[PDB]
């Protein structure tokens, strides 16, 4: 038994819920990498970057990390989200996977298998 | 006014100088609010424009720097300043941060209690505490000096702050502490520096420039706070958020500033000179360790 806090909150958001607030956006130039998660701000044109701890589903609500080492791929580092889905970075961090190797959003930003 | 497109405003030095005697705070200001870039919030704002303004200083900035950040919880369980502090600090720096109540962060380590309990093996090369009781503000009493955290904060700088290090501890009209002002002289430097984004705010942060570990000046804290009251009281600061839209030259610059182990009769005049223009930092350069005292009860039957 495990609790899957992942589903709770992708059924929690298909339910209507309001999505996690309070995700800690940064200022920056915006003229950036574009690449998901970064040691610093990176953001391009389309994107706004935010502190990671506070876009962790695990992080935000006090849980174990779903990695036997519990490491937080998030937390001290910057996550870029599109614009266009910034109103819930929780969910999108959550329900998006990053191109191991141009470091890109696939599908936002990840041109590798054109 | 030239003001309105910078971070902030630092208390002009004629200013230090005076004699005044405290008054009550009234702000022509206060209850405007800056205009923050969409979805930006306060806390985000006001340290960015702290770090801009600590970019126009002499920090020492070492490889293997050390930070450390008081108060840095939010009511809404996240840190936006130590966000903040990790953007501007090169990256690798250690950043460590604490609250009263818990919070989540993207410090390399966070510890949670009352800063009196919090310990360090090492020295730091640079200290920041947004550490704040709201109860302060309270106009129907005398404004004292305070002590609590401020206490705890005094003896960490003379204990814990290398030399050449800098600290940013805010204060407010209430929020404040006269040995904290007095030990603002044992720096190269130092002045009180007021966001733009607060400007509405009896809010400072009180800087102090390169830790010299002894009086280079001597500092009455009561009429210096009523100095920057006095200052406050005159001066309105006009509310901007204007620095906060270029973020180019954000980042601390990587001086890579050497970092050496002395004994106090080591100390000389070239060393102090030294000292005074962010050219070198005085500790220590073991490993990085912390803890907080818990204090254990067992209230069964
Ligand atoms: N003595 C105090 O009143 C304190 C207030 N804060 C934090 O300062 C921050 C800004 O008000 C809050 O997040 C508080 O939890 C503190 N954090 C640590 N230790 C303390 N003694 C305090
Ligand atoms: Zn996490
Ligand atoms: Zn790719």
């Amino acid at each position: 038994f495990a609790v899957d806090a992942a589903k709770a909150y992708k059924d929690y958001l298909a339910s209507g819920g309001q999505p996690i607030t309070n995700c800690v956006k940064m200022l920056c130039t915006h003229t950036g990498t574009g690449q998901a998660i970064t040691v610093t701000p990176e953001a391009n044109m389309d994107q706004e970057s935010f502190g990671g701890a506070s876009c962790c589903l695990y992080c935000r609500c006090h849980i174990d990390h779903p990695n036997p080492k519990g490491f937080c791929d998030l937390k001290g580092k910057y996550v870029q989200i599109p614009t266009t889905c910034a109103n819930d970075p929780v969910g999108f961090t959550l329900k998006n996977t990053v191109c191991t190797v141009c470091g890109m959003w696939k599908g936002y930003g990840c041109s590798c298998d054109q | 006014s030239s003001q309105a497109w910078q971070p902030g405003v630092a208390m002009p030095n004629l200013y230090k100088m005076q004699r005044m005697l405290l008054e009550k705070c009234d702000l022509q200001n206060y209850g405007d609010s800056a205009t923050l870039p969409k979805g930006i919030m306060m806390n985000v704002a006001k340290y960015t424009q702290l770090c801009q303004y600590l970019n126009t200083l002499t920090l020492a900035v070492p490889y293997n720097m050390r930070v450390i950040h008081f108060g840095a919880g939010s009511d809404k369980g996240v840190a936006p300043g130590t966000a903040v502090l990790r953007q501007w600090l090169p990256t690798g720096t250690l950043l460590v941060d604490s609250d009263l109540n818990d919070f989540v962060s993207d410090a390399d380590s966070t510890l949670i209690g009352d800063c009196a309990t919090v310990h360090t093996a090492n020295k730091w090369d640079l200290i920041i505490s947004d550490m704040y009781d709201p109860k302060t503000k309270n106009v129907t009493k005398e404004n004292d000096s305070k002590e609590g955290f401020f206490t705890y904060i005094c003896g960490f700088i003379q204990q814990k702050l290398a030399l050449g290090g800098s600290v940013a501890i805010k204060i407010t009209e209430h929020s404040w502490n006269a040995d904290l002002y007095k030990l603002m002289g044992h720096f190269a430097w130092w002045t009180a520096f007021v966001t733009n984004v607060n400007a509405s705010s009896s809010e400072a942060f009180l800087i102090g420039c390169n830790y010299l570990g002894k009086p280079r000046e001597q500092i009455d804290g009561y009429v210096m706070h009523a100095n920057y009251i006095f200052w406050r009281n005159t001066n309105p600061i006009q509310l901007s958020s204007y620095s906060l839209f270029d973020m180019s030259k954000f980042p601390l610059k990587l001086r890579g500033t050497a970092v050496m182990s002395l004994k106090e009769g080591q100390i000389n005049d070239m060393i102090l000179s030294l000292l005074s223009k962010g050219r070198l930092i005085i500790r220590e350069n073991n490993r990085v360790v912390i803890s907080s005292d818990v204090l254990v009860n067992n209230e069964n039957l």
